[PDB]
RNA sequence: AUUCCUUGUCGGGUAAGUUCCGACCUGCACGAAUGGCGUAAUGAUGGCCACGCUGUCUCCACCCGAGACUCAGUGAAAUUGAAAUCGCUGUGAAGAUGCAGUGUACCCGCGGCUAGACGGAAAGACCCCGUGAACCUUUACUACAGCUUGGCACUGAACAUUGACCCUGUGUUGAUGUUCUAACGUUGACCCCUUAUCGGGGUUGCGGACAGUGCCUGGUGGGUAGUUUGACUGGGGCGG
RNA sequence: AUUAAAAACACAGCACUGUGCAAAAUCGUAAGAUGACGUAUACGGUGUGACGCCUGCCCGGUGCCGGAAGGUUAAUUGAU
RNA sequence: GGUGUGAAGUCAUUGAUGCCAUGCUUCCAGGAAAAGCCUCUAAGCUUCAGAUUGUAAGGAAUCGUACCCCAAACCGACACAGGUGGUCGGGUAGAGAAUACCAAGGCGCUUGAGAGAACUCGGGUGAAGGAACUAGGCAAAAUGGUACCGUAACUUCGGG
RNA sequence: UAACGGGGCUAAGUAGUAAACCGAAGCUGCGGCAAUACUAGUAUUGGGUAGGGGAGCGUUCUGUAAGCGGUUGAAGGUGUGUGGUAACGCAUGCUGGACGUAUCAGAAGUGCGAAUGCUGACAUGAGUAACGAUAAAGGGGGUGAAAAACCUCCUCGCCGGAAGACCAAGGGUUCCUGUCCAACGUUAAUCGGGGCAGGGUAAGUCGACCCCUAAGGCGAGGCCGAAAGGCGUAGUCGAU
RNA sequence: ACUCCGAAUACCAGUAAGUACUAUCCGGGAGACACACGGCGGGUGCUAACGUCCGUCGUGGAGAGGGAAACAACCCAGAC
RNA sequence: AACCGACUAAUGUUGAAAAAUUAGCGGAUGACUUGUGGCUAGGGGUGAAAGGCCAAUCAAACCUGGAGAUAGCUGGUUCU
RNA sequence: GGUUAAGUGACUAAGCGUACACGGUGGAUGCCUUGGCAGUCAGAGGCGAUGAAGGACGUAUACUUGCGAUAAGCCCAGAUUAGGCAGUAAAAGCCACUUGAGUCUGGGAUUUCCGAAUGGGGAAACCCACUUACAUAAGUAAGUAUCCUGUUGUGAAUACAUAGCAACAGGAGGCGAACCGGGGGAACUGAAACAUCUAAGUACCCCGAGGAAAAGAAAUCAACCGAGAUUCCGAAAGUAGCGGCGAGCGAAAUUGGACUAGCCCUUAAGCUUUACACACGUUAGACGAACGGUCUGGAAAGGCCGACGAUACAGGGUGAUAGUCCCGUAGUUGACGAUGUGUGUUCAGUGAAAUCGAGUAGGGCGGGACACGUGAUAUCCUGUCUGAAUAUGGGGGGACCAUCCUCCAAGGCUAAAUACUACUGACUGACCGAUAGUGAACCAGUACCGUGAGGGAAAGGCGAAAAGAACCCCUGUGAGGGGAGUGAAAUAGAACCUGAAACCGUGUACGUACAAGCAGUAGGAGCAGGCUGUCCUGUGACUGCGUACCUUUUGUAUAAUGGGUCAGCGACUUAUAUUCAGUGGCAAGGUUAACCAUCUAGGGGAGCCGUAGGGAAACCGAGUCUUAACUGGGCGUU
């Protein structure tokens, strides 16, 4: 904090509380007794245990029925409306769409949706496979999964 | 992130505002002087819970000891006497009849009379 | 009682005036610092 | 202005004098330029005495003013855990408004007083402690500056004496002394840059391998600096 | 300066001592300064403190000055 | 208010700390500097340029200038009993710039009004006594001018 | 008083005998909670400082959450009712006027009565002390909402080597005029060095500038110095 | 600070009943190392001290409740 | 007398005033006093010497930085 | 019934208490934010004699912003288009309306004085000159610093010459938050004292850069195998070592990466310039989808109903909360001119020291640096004194010697990977939200304090909109208020959102003037309100009991400490490493680090831990160590 180098008056006469800083923590504008600096919150996780997790969450998807597996699922144009009507026919409005590498056209279509992300089996997180209400994976995406979960 | 303590803070100074309501000057109005006071309040009134127990006995037994006396006989003899008659009417329920059933309490005695 | 300051321009501008402080380095970087500060009035 | 014992003793002064003056000398513990003893004059100097003078005092009285008091206007302060804030005797972290027992006591101001609130003020200056601090001292420790010593460098030449060594008297080195000039010095003179008591260059004189400086080295070194200087302890020190 | 005005400081006078001038001494790493545009009747340091009468004894200590013979002793040298 | 118009307007005496005087006398501690200024020449220029004396014509810029200054305007945090260099200094009395009373001029100090207790402050007087006070005559009281008279020890011969 | 706690006591003392009773948060009874063992019941256990261990409450922020609640009234504030062993929760009247946020997780500037703590506000002392030289006022009139304090007149008093008049410094518009009186002015104020607006400072001769230099400063080159710089010549500044 | 003798207690060990989560070992975390009074045995002191230093037990510390007028440390007794 | 000073007393001590006022007091042609401007600076200056003074500060100024020195000490340390 | 007597006894409140109501003061809280804070990705990494930073004074029909006597501007070119003439801040006089209104960008012009400040001087924003031109009057303009380097002239003491002097040209000077190299260089502190040592080559001072700097192409390592400059990052490793062997300090070999580049003294690569090209980007910008009705309300963005856009649901604004109202956003486009970049192609330089390294290597003495403190101390630097060899040679390989290996010093240049961000843009936040966040959200480095260096604040919020209260009334043509009016709201009225507490009032109920103390508590009458008296609320006569809190202590009512009160803020954190525990994964295995990456994935096996111990060690090894050897014994085995 500015300033601060004078001490505020002597240490004996005055009548008042000993002080050596006018921005010592207890005085008003002074510092924080214990100041933040910037942190890194990441945490290890183990490879085994990302994988381990990312299995029982495709486990837990399927035993939910949250898993859809398609055959295919492809937008035609970069529409939004085509996309919306696609998962109208799978009856579902809030869903992550793996498939094994997303089309411009399905990643355009599904910007401006809100709770419908169109992922590639790379790009597929622990936390997104819970977060949408169903996972919409192509079954070539199904086999890609497989054998990046071990 | 930076937690105010305003709203919190209040609340606890307000529950024991609340309770020296009544309290002579600052002991009702400034929390420091409050917060000893409801203290001291708590304390007293957990004393007094027990001694309450004694005072209470303590006047009956005063009572009875009235009213036995009224009739002719010491408390110190009329509880003998009731315990050896086998009657186990408790003092305060004795200290009760004094008062209200006077004669009641006469017969008690005429009774613990004739067991002494 | 005759009391510390006992000012006269001369003798006020000679001290901690401008040519004063420009003339040696220490000075120099006096006006320098208080032009770094901010300040308003860099010299008396 | 020094004397412990001590108000020494004697004399003076006073009715009465631990002070004063004179003197004595068993000077605890005067003493001759840290001067000794005198000494006119001087001193907002210390002590003592006297006259005058007086409210200094016996012993205060009265009076004149400025406050204090009252009215109107303005309007602080230190302090403050909260107070429904008595006496006494006792008790008790050992000196009680607050505890016990008891005595006394209608409620509230204003003028006064200061006995208590261990009243207010300033985290006791005393004292101790802290492996605190500072500054001061020295024949504390360790350093350093400065001063100084020698070696080497800048630094040379002739001789003379002499030492060692070398060979066969001879060289090679080392001192020592004299002499010399060419390094170096010059805070002598003159010339020029140049209108210049700086400086530089030139010339010359006087010095001269000296001085002086660098590196190394012994000494000296409270001049300066950093520090250390134990603990127990019926406070602490001293002693142990 | 603002609790000490004095018997404390200074003082004229006195004495010791350093200092031959690029003076000693002091400021400064140095240059350069003061000393002094002075030159021992001067300058510096130390003490004493007008004036009068005086100023005793001790050179073991510690200074300082002088002496160098010997002893001890650094760098250096480098014999074995 | 404005303008208008206006008498006498001398003499003597006294007399500065002002002037002559940056003098004079004397002393030792021995008393700025530099320029303006006068004069002299040098190099240099010699119908010149310059110099002198005169006569016309023109110029002389720029900045300050209010106000306070024994202070309510400066320095003291204050509209603060303090501090702040220099100049001027009338009358009577007086040696005097002391002091008293006044002049010129300036002020009554930015809370008032009552009352007339204790006690505090600053003063006045005091019977009898007179330092008995007190650490101590602290404080008070006292003395206080001029002229003349007169004046001890002591003394360094000045003093005292 | 003050050596029974007091009253008072000749037993209300002392010793004893008999049979009673009072008396604690002890024990029991009744209801409830918890810890630990065992097999929901038993059994035991539950004073507590330093300290260890265990379990929670609430706060801000992130996800959940573009969800959920909200101008048909969020947060906050203030009452009331109610629930739990507690931290606290819930509901709701009034106020308020736009946010709030379940649940489960996640992360902390996460909880204040103390530190002669820090900042602000507001108390107490208290309508108390004091209102700044004891040079001094009195009255008539005026203006004004109002006059002890401003204007004016007549008196009085005070300074007069100043409490007058100038100048330098220093300050900086305080000067003059009109207007205003909130704040400022230790009261009031019509007044003011206050606010606001306008005006006001006229130079060949005063002063500055300027020429000149003192102490001294700076200082081309220079000399010296790790660097920065120091010193200093020629110069150039510098008034008192 | 003598012993021809010599207890009670205490301690060491064994055997045995009953009661008790005791003892022990290895780890994580401490705190504390100013103690006080009372009883008993003593030193010191005056067989003084609300003295001082030990041993040992109790209480206080860290303990409320009742008693001892009031009274940490005494008597009774351990507060979900 | 001015001027410079500061010996005594009283007042004052939340002052009129962070050193004054009142009554007295000392020096008052000198080692005097005063204005203006210069110079000396912190282990440094300056000192007729009091450790005095160097901006109401001095046995080592003030400011900023090292710097959150260090503090075996004191205080304080927040819900159930 | 009266009188008397005795007993008994309400009704007082000067004031005070408690409770409640309504206020005041005050400015907490909540909500809000035009400001901060920390970053990421880019940019640009300098500005200045062509006069900076920063100022002074001016400038339009006080201050801030802009500008500079051409003074909120002038010109020009693009771009843009209905309003504009800066703000406070209204007025006033005006201009303009499809393009000379104006705005935006760029480039020109102008650009007082001060400031390196440079003609000299100087108290910064002032004073006074010389030269040369001009003017004729007593003016105007331009020029006029110092130093360094170079080149020309001149040109002393002595001939020559040199010094000196002058002219000319080209540089430089100052400022700036950090980063960088270098010259100097503390102390507190730690070591539980202190001196070696530490702190620390840190802070600080100085000098010099640059967009980076520095370093760099082996007289290097290694180990008989090999590697191949420098820099930076991960390991090896808190290991070897160093060390009053204390406190502490701390490598390398080797290995994983990032980046890679070498080139010349017979003259190179690179760098800089210069133009010519070309590419290539930047620099004003433009277009830019889709909503109605109804309900609540002051207002609709909310609700209800039904639509519609989405390569656009980033974000902001609009009278509450908006995909569709607005500004934007996605996307698509735009540069005359000016810039930047990268390529060639040129130029003119530089590199550059010339020519392969002698006062050098090495040595002695003194120091210093290397993790290494002089130690047995290799290596490096050098103040001083010395001093080779010179490929048949020399350096190193941690005392030293031999052997062997490896390299070639005494000349140079060299990108990238690296460091930093005062400044510009965009974006992000389990960062702050007005006592916080910057000292500074506000006219803040201001006010104020100080001689000065320097120190250094407080201070946000009416409303959707000023609609900021016409007019009337009291009053001093006041202050302040009451009406009226405005507004959804006026206890939103400018002393303005919310509006806590302390603190102060008014009103009402009850208590209280014979009564002794932590002010309560357990009990309890009476009175007053409700509700309807084994109720609720307020008060509380009277009785019992009862000496605050904190701290510090053996022990505090203590007359020991601290606190006037309230509100706000104020103290076990963060990073890294070691260890223990819980939990999860995997399991005789577990795990990756930097880095890469289409980036929480996946790569990446360097390394670490476990899997064997014993011993000082070599070494041995389910054993080992001890000893001549153990009947043994220590530790281990399981």
């Amino acid at each position: 904090v500015s300033g601060g180098g004078a001490k505020p008056w002597r240490q004996k006469g005055t009548g008042r509380a000993r002080a050596g800083t006018i921005r010592s923590p207890i005085w008003r504008s002074g510092g924080v007794t214990f100041a933040a600096k910037p942190q890194d919150h990441s945490q290890k996780v183990n490879k085994k245990m990302y994988r381990g997790a990312m299995k029982s969450i495709l486990s837990e998807l399927v035993r939910q029925e949250r898993l859809i597996v398609v055959d295919n699922f492809s937008v035609e144009a970069p529409k939004t409306k085509e996309l919306v009507a696609k998962l109208k026919e799978l009856e579902l409005t809030d869903a992550l769409i793996v498939t094994s590498e997303v089309d411009e056209n399905l990643f355009l279509a599904a910007r401006n949706l809100y709770k419908v992300d169109a992922r590639d089996v790379a790009g597929i997180d622990p936390v997104s496979l819970i977060a949408f209400d169903k996972v919409v994976m192509t079954a070539e995406a199904v086999k890609q999964v497989e054998e990046m979960l071990a | 992130p930076r937690v105010k303590r305003g709203v919190q803070a209040r609340a606890r100074h307000k529950k024991v505002l609340k309770q020296a309501k009544g309290y002579y000057g600052a002991r009702s109005r400034v929390y420091r002087v409050a917060f000893q006071a409801v203290t001291k309040a708590g304390q007293y009134a957990y004393r007094d819970r027990r001694a309450k127990k004694r005072q209470f006995r303590q006047l009956w037994i005063a009572r009875i000891n009235a009213a036995s006396r009224q009739n002719g006989l010491s408390y110190s003899r009329f509880i003998n006497g009731l315990k050896k008659a086998s009657i186990e009417i408790d003092r305060k329920i004795l200290a009760d009849i004094a008062v209200f059933d006077k004669a009641a309490f006469a017969v008690l005695v005429e009774k613990a009379k004739a067991a002494l | 009682m005759k009391r510390t300051f006992q000012p006269t321009v001369l003798k006020r501008k000679r001290t901690h005036g401008f040519r004063a402080r420009m003339a040696t380095k220490n000075g120099r970087k006096v006006i320098n610092a208080r032009r770094a500060k901010g300040r308003a009035r860099l010299s008396k």
